[PDB]
């Protein structure tokens, strides 16, 4: 991946110059927000499975998606969808702790959209499940870290769409 | 930075980072003020640091500027000064990042391959980095010098 | 050819041709004149070689030209002589290339399943090549005959 | 057995330090469904860039008769 | 100390390349006869050999003068030749007095060494030795040796050497080319070491100097590409079969999977997918999965797919879990999809055995990987990596000091040892001279002579073996029906069963010894000594065995116990070296412990067992006691009854 | 034809010199130079 | 791949014809120039590293390519680029010795352009570096072998562009 | 593997001495026998199938080895045995060309006994078959070249015992 700190360092390096105060303010801001990010990551880690179950119940269960004819029908495909959501939550947590969306563009949105198109996995339903994940984690973590995690979940959502 | 290292280690095992990794992240994210002031202090004093380092090196290796030497000629000499400055910039990058990744990805991997192709002796480069280390640490407080020395040592160890 | 094989092995080790390989190819290029002379001798009298070898084959393997035989009749005998001419042409290719790469690529790779799908006894084809080798050896000098016999025997071995 | 046809570029990240011979890193291939998740994760963890993926073998949304 | 050994076999890295080795290895790595290419290289090299030897002769004869010219051009202010063991701008002559005697010696030695290795390279027909030992010498000697000075010396040596070859552009060109290679390689900067990073946290990272790689035999690498000629694709597929199946089973047995080969040569599947599907195939299943327990199968699979053996305890643990869960497909998928596989072979390259010379090697799996890479690996059934890795982490095993093969079966009769080559099972362990093997007494545990040294000779009663003693009087010490005939004969036959394991066939018994014992002329000890020294004992138990196997079996029969360690083994083995079989028997039967345990009237008997022997006897279903190694629940009638 | 014999031919014994005290005995060598 | 002699063998084989005069003379021509090929390949091997050094010196160095923001900036990029040039020189030597450019197409120009486009390696400056290699080798091996090698170096350049 | 040149060079080098008279004597013997050894190797390669056929016919066929219960009985075992005979012929050729039996030590006799003792291949029958191969090759290449190959075939045979 590619952190916010390393993002500032990379912009400086590509310019070939030292890190000016204008770019050093971004570094200071990221340094300040360490405690919130680490706490949010710990909270999410302690409750990942519960988050996924709650989001699935909110967004997917008792719908045509999970009835016969829906991609979430059958046991194996249900488990595959749950695994996808687990990976999404973990990678969103990674990007939140990093302060950058590069890991999402690198290890999530890399051939995933076209894989889903090939398999006919409904993009809208997946985005809905990610929105439910966002709501559950925000309700579990807080407003500030909730929004700053919803940014990265939204990055994933807009990449899939 | 250490955050990226933690995330890489965690993803390689397909798990959330453990408690210890997050605690290390917290400690690093707290020492940021010292890292930032070290980077700034090294930044504005690039010219003096490079001047002391280069005079020391070319006192150590007069052959480099002597006829037939790699640095003989104003163009080559200026390129060497450019290299001093660039590696000092890399050191500041490493200090801010909290690890050697910005240094290593930019100016250590393949560095022997590059300088061999330019006939700049790698032992000349390690001596250059040593004198740059001495000059730069001379311009820092004792605690800041202790903090920023291991980055110079890492460049030295990689160089040879 | 020899050049292709040497280059392919060099690629397999990701290295330039060694002085020994440069020497083998030097010898190959120098012997190009002799191998081209042998190929010219073979191609000049291809018709006589084919005719005599086919007649000798029919003498030695009457069943092939009998009812229930693959070569039975005028047309099938004509195609059998055609195959003999094909293989003599491939032998000339091998002679000029200094290697059996053309022969393997054109005539021998998957030859057993080719003739098995046609109901042709492969041992009889090997015998026909043997007769062609005998006639060709009788048609030129012994020193040239050995070099031609190397490729003739390669064809025979890949059919026996 | 469903198969994905995938086109991807996966440059080596260790070539300079290992000094191992250059290899072609841009490839199109068929990967079975059962290994495509691991393969995709591996490629993206390499720094690779997946260019195109299609369902070469199989049909979308089939419940019985996979192998 | 270290608690286990993976074995150690002779390692022969290539020091440098020569033309015959190059050609013959090129043919041999492809499993074929030398063809026109390699044979032509050999012919040209052999033809040039006379000239090359002429060059070598003239240079060795005049090496003194060439080195002297170099030393005179390079040094100033004295005579460099007082002790023998184009111009760079910075060149300046070096002062002999200032430069120092040690460094002057190294200068002259290096010049002569350069000329010597140049002659070596001329004869070998390849400059590889020069490149190997000269690329990176500069940085080795910059700080105590002038590079400009060395360059000028080499130029002078080159000129002087070529001066002897006005013959024509045959000798001169070769000398000049080899000296030019030497010059450009001495001028070369040191290349970076080849780094083999650990694929995970349980495997260490390593690096290898590039000169080591340059010397070793180069591994031929096969890569399937769409544009290759058909013959090249055939060679690549044959290499894939040689790698995965350890030999060309298509050539040998016409065994092949045709559709997989068509797919891979079309580019439908990559070489990686071809490897995955081939290793899952029933051919591979039958050859390298069905014959083996999973523990050995995974080691063979690591050989076939990654070109290396397991690297650590954690790795074998992880992959044995994988094969336990999902069997052969899971194992193959895990290996092929590993980051390590893609790091080395990618999508196109056929996997290759890495091993010594191709990259930095680890000490921890050295011997095991040596064994694994042998073509005899399929015939080792006992796992070698899990066993050795586990034994690293544990104390020394219960095992003979010279190895597991030196432990015979603890059966009634027969000297049965594992054969080193038959189903290889060797388990070397480092027993130093002072270890003592823990033995299990056949009798009351507290009578073990370790804890109770005065218990020696205490008969074990019902807990141990039957003991035969000449306690009763001997007959005739006239009348018939003298009862002293049955006991003495029972003891004689017991002694035969003890020394030989079982009774002999008719005509084999040492009748003179028997009558001389029955007449009170000798003692039981003397009679068993005669039995042990008999030509029959020599033929049966001494002659057919490794010396130390014979000694160990002898010790078990005569002292009723295995040897404790290197002290007893070494003394008997040394006697075997100096005197021979009869003296070894004498030493065993005249030893103090024999006298203590057995007097002049007791037939020897089994006094101790190894843990392995006792387990063999007492761990079978019909002999295993109910209370051993399990919870014994007391059964009580239910209270409601 | 007989020239082909190398391993089957008459062996050509090679000179291998008996090893002698190396420089690690230098001090003792000096002592040997001062013991006469 | 195929050499210039396998080339004529294949040309005759497609028509099922024996080797006639127009093929025999081409084989003669290849065997006449083979010694020059061996010598040129030997020289190039003896000076491959120096050839690449000199080519890079007068083509890429002291340009925006090596400046920050240029694709040769950073030591890893520089090492990779010179390694690519080493490979190009060696493969052009192979094609020179064979007398044919088939090896270039099958083992150099297959995915190379796609790989560069995915990576962002500048094609134009790659072509310029290879042209500098052509100049250096031509000055080192003589006009005849220089031109007959520049043919294959230009073949690589045209394949990349 | 090591050839004769490597053995001589290493003997010279371990003593720090130039190539002396005895070394040069052995090297020139190697170089002088080289052409005829190459010719013998070429002849053997051209006749490997026939050599193995005749050796098998002389030594193995119509015996207890090929009948039910014999180690060569089934077709797979027969093919494996003639393949092993081809191995022995090829590696004897390698040893002859190299002028040293090191290839036989490291590539053949390493675990030859492991393999055959584990599979229960009859050693005496193998030695008889290899002697038959030696006799057939000698009849085909000549008496002196036959001796040159026979030293190495006997080396393998003695390794089997
Ligand atoms: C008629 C059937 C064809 C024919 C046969 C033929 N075979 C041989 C010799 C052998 N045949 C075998 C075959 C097998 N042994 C096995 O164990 C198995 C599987 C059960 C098979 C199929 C073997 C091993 C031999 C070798 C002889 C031996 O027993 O040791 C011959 C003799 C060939 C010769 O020249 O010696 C013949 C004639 N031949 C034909 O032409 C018919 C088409
Ligand atoms: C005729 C020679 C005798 C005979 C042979 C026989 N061998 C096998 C099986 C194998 N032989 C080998 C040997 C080698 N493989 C190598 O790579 C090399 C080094 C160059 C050697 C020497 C091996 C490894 C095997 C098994 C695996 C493989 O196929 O490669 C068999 C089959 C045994 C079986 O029971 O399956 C046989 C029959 N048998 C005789 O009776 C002849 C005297
Ligand atoms: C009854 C024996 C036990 C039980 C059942 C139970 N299940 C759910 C909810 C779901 N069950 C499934 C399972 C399947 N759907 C399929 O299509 C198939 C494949 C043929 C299976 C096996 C699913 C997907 C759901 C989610 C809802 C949905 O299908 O839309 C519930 C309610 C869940 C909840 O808590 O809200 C229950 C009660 N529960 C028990 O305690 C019994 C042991
Ligand atoms: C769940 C919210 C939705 C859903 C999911 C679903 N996905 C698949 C199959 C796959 N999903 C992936 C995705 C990824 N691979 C990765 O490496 C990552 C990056 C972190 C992701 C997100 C892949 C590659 C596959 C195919 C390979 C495999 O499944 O192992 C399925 C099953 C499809 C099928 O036909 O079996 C399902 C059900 N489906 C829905 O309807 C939800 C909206
Ligand atoms: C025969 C009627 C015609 C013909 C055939 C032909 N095909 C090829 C090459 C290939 N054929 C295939 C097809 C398959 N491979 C598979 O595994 C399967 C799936 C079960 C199929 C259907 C493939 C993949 C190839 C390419 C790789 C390979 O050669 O195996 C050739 C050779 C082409 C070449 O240029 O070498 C030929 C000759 N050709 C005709 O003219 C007939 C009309
Ligand atoms: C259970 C009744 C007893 C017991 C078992 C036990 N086993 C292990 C570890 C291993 N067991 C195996 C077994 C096999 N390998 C094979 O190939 C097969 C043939 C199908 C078998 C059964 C192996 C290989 C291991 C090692 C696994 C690893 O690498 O970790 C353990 C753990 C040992 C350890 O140190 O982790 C245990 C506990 N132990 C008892 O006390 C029971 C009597
Ligand atoms: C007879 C039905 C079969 C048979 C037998 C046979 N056995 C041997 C050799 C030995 N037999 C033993 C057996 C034992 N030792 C013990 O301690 C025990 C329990 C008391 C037993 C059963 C041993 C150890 C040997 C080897 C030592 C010795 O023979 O003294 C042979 C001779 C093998 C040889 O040449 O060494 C034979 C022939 N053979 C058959 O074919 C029958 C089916
Ligand atoms: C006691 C805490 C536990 C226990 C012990 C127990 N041990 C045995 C038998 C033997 N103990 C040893 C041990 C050693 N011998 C040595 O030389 C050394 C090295 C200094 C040691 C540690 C041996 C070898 C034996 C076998 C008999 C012999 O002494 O020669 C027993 C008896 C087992 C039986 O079935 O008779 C017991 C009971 N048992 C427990 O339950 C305790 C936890
Ligand atoms: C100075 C301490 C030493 C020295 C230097 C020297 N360097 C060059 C030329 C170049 N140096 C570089 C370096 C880098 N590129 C990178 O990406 C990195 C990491 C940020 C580094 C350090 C490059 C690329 C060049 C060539 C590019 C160009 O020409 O612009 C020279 C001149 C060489 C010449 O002219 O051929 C010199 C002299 N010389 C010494 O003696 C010191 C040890
Ligand atoms: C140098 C003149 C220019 C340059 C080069 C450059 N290339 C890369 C990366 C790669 N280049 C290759 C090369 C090949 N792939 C093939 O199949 C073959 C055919 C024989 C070749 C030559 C590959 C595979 C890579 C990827 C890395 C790997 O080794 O696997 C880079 C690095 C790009 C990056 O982002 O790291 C560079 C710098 N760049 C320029 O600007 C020059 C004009």
């Amino acid at each position: 991946m590619q952190d916010a700190i390393t993002a500032v360092i990379n912009s400086a390096d590509v310019q070939g110059k030292y890190l000016d105060g204008a770019a050093m303010d971004k570094l200071k801001s990221y340094f300040a927000s360490g405690e919130l990010r680490v706490r949010a990551a710990s909270v999410i880690s302690a409750n990942a499975a519960t988050i996924v179950k709650e989001a699935v119940a909110k967004s997917l269960l008792y719908s045509d998606v999970t009835r016969p004819g829906g991609n979430m029908y059958t046991t194996r495909r249900y488990a595959a969808c749950i695994r996808d959501l687990d990976y999404y939550l973990r990678y969103a947590t990674y990007a939140m702790l990093a302060g950058d969306a590069s890991i999402l563009d690198e290890r999530v949105l890399n051939g995933l959209k076209e894989t889903y198109n090939s398999l006919g996995v409904p993009i809208s339903s997946t985005v809905q499940a990610i929105q439910a994940i966002k709501e559950v984690t925000a309700s579990l973590v807080g407003a500030d870290a909730g929004k700053e995690m919803g940014v990265y979940l939204d990055y994933i959502c807009s990449g899939l769409s | 930075s250490v955050v990226s290292q933690v995330i890489l280690q965690a993803d390689d095992q397909l798990r959330y980072p453990t408690s210890g990794e997050l605690k290390g992240i917290q400690a690093f994210l707290t020492t940021g003020a010292q890292r930032i002031r070290i980077a700034e202090t090294l930044a504005e004093n690039e010219k003096k640091i490079v001047d002391q380092a280069q005079k020391q090196l070319f006192k150590k290796h007069p052959e480099y500027r002597a006829p037939g030497g790699n640095a003989y000629g104003q163009r080559q000499y200026n390129q060497c000064l450019r290299d001093y400055g660039w590696y000092l910039r890399l050191v500041t990058y490493g200090v801010l990042a909290g690890n050697k990744e910005p240094i290593e990805t930019t100016g250590l991997i393949g560095v022997k391959e590059m300088y061999n192709s330019l006939n700049v002796p790698v032992p000349g480069m390690v001596d250059a980095v040593t004198v740059l280390k001495d000059a730069a640490l001379g311009l820092l407080s004792a605690e800041d010098a202790n903090e920023t020395a291991p980055y110079f040592d890492y460049i030295i160890q990689f160089m040879s | 050819s020899i050049v292709t094989k040497s280059i392919v092995n060099a690629d397999a080790e990701a290295r330039y041709l060694s002085p020994g390989e440069l020497d083998r190819i030097k010898a190959f290029v120098t012997g190009g004149a002799a191998r081209l002379r042998i190929a010219e001798t073979l191609t000049g009298s291809r018709e006589t070689i084919v005719k005599q070898a086919g007649d000798r084959l029919f003498q030695k393997r009457p069943d092939i030209v009998s009812p229930g035989g693959n070569a039975y009749g005028e047309e099938m005998t004509a195609t059998c002589l055609r195959d003999m001419d094909y293989y003599l042409r491939l032998v000339t290719y091998g002679v000029v290339s200094g290697d059996v790469t053309p022969i393997e690529e054109i005539g021998l790779v998957g030859v057993r399943e080719m003739y098995r799908s046609l109901g042709t006894p492969i041992e009889a084809v090997a015998q026909s090549v043997r007769e062609m080798k005998e006639v060709a050896s009788g048609l030129m000098s012994s020193d040239d005959a050995a070099e031609a016999s190397a490729y003739f025997d390669f064809v025979i071995g890949k059919m026996s | 057995m469903r198969m994905f046809r995938i086109t991807a570029c996966v440059p080596s990240q260790t070539r300079i330090r290992t000094q191992r011979e250059l290899q072609n890193t841009y490839f199109t291939k068929l990967v079975p469904y059962d290994n495509w998740f691991r393969e995709q994760q591996r490629i993206m963890k390499m720094g690779g860039k997946i260019v195109k993926v299609e369902l070469a073998t199989g049909r979308p949304g089939t419940n019985a008769g996979l192998a | 100390s270290v608690k286990a050994s993976g074995g150690s076999s002779l390692a022969r890295p290539q020091l440098y390349q020569t033309v015959p080795v190059s050609a013959i290895s090129q043919a041999e790595q492809q499993d074929r006869f030398l063809e026109g290419s390699e044979l032509n290289e050999l012919t040209a090299y052999f033809q040039s050999g006379a000239l090359r030897l002429e060059i070598a002769e003239t240079l060795t004869q005049n090496a003194d003068l060439i080195v002297s010219r170099a030393a005179n051009r390079i040094f100033t202010g004295g005579s460099p030749l007082s002790y023998l063991e184009p111009i760079p701008p910075g060149f300046r002559p070096i002062n002999i007095a200032r430069y120092g005697p040690s460094n002057m010696q190294k200068s002259l030695r290096d010049m002569s060494w350069f000329l010597r290795y140049t002659t070596y390279a001329i004869v070998a027909g390849d400059p590889n030795i020069i490149v190997v030992n000269t690329r990176g010498l500069k940085e080795v000697i910059e700080n105590a040796c002038s590079i400009d000075a060395t360059i000028v010396a080499i130029q002078e040596m080159r000129a002087a050497s070529a001066d002897y070859f006005r013959n024509n552009a045959q000798a001169k060109e070769i000398v000049l080319q080899y000296f030019d290679i030497l010059l450009s390689e001495f001028k070369a900067p040191t290349p970076a070491n080849k780094v083999r990073q650990g694929p995970s946290n349980d495997i260490q990272g390593l690096e290898l100097p590039q000169s080591y790689f340059n010397a070793a035999a180069k591994r031929q690498k096969y890569a399937m590409k769409p544009g290759l000629s058909a013959l090249e694709k055939n060679a690549v597929i044959k290499a894939a079969y040689r790698q995965i199946f350890e030999r060309d089973i298509t050539k040998a047995y016409s065994q092949s999977i045709s559709y997989l080969e068509s797919q891979v040569r079309n580019g439908d599947i990559s070489m990686k997918e071809f490897v995955r599907r081939l290793a899952k195939s029933p051919l591979y299943r039958k050859q390298f999965f069905e014959p083996f327990i999973n523990s050995r199968a995974l080691e063979l699979a690591f050989r076939h797919i990654l070109g290396r053996g397991p690297s650590s305890r954690e790795e074998v643990q992880k992959y044995f879990s994988i094969v336990s869960s999902g069997g052969l497909p899971a194992l193959v998928d895990a290996l092929v999809d590993s980051q390590e596989y893609a790091d080395y072979f990618g999508e196109e390259t056929v996997p290759y055995l890495r091993g010594l010379g191709v990259e930095a090697q680890e000490c921890r799996n050295w011997g095991m990987q040596q064994d694994l890479f042998s073509y005899s690996a399929p015939f080792r059934k006992v796992p070698q990596f899990i066993t050795t890795f586990a034994q690293y982490d544990r104390p020394l095993p219960d095992q003979h000091v010279y190895g597991s093969g030196n432990d015979p079966l603890e059966i009634q009769f027969g000297a049965i040892f594992p054969k080193e080559t038959r189903n290889p099972s060797k388990r070397p362990a480092p027993f130093n001279k002072d270890t003592k093997r823990i033995l299990i007494h056949r009798g009351p545990a507290v009578n073990n002579q370790v804890g109770n040294p005065s218990a020696v000779g205490e008969f074990p009663g019902s807990l141990g073996a039957k003991v035969f003693r000449l306690n009763g009087g001997l007959p005739g010490a006239g009348t018939s029906v003298k009862f002293g005939e049955s006991s003495t004969q029972a003891l004689i036959r017991a002694a035969y069963r003890q020394v030989f394991g079982r009774d002999l066939y008719e005509g084999q018994r040492l009748s003179v010894a028997e009558i001389q014992l029955e007449n009170g002329d000798i003692s039981v000890r003397e009679f068993i000594k005669r039995l042990a020294k008999s030509e029959l004992f020599l033929k049966l138990y001494w002659a057919p065995h490794y010396v130390c196997k014979a000694i160990e079996y002898m010790h078990r029969r005569l002292l009723g116990r295995p040897t404790y360690g290197r002290q007893e083994m070494n003394q008997y083995f040394d006697i075997a070296s100096k005197q021979g079989f009869y003296a070894v028997v004498e030493a065993m039967i005249d030893s103090k412990e024999y006298s203590d345990a057995f007097g002049e009237d007791t037939v020897p008997y089994e006094r101790y067992l190894t843990p392995g022997g006792l387990q063999m006897r007492s761990a079978r279903v019909g002999s295993l006691r109910e209370d051993i190694g399990q919870r014994v629940d007391k059964e009580v009638t239910p209270r409601f009854v | 034809p007989s020239q082909v014999a190398f391993a089957s031919g008459d062996p050509i014994p090679q000179n291998v010199a008996r090893r002698t005290p190396g420089p690690s005995l230098n001090r003792f060598k000096e002592m040997a130079r001062q013991v006469k």
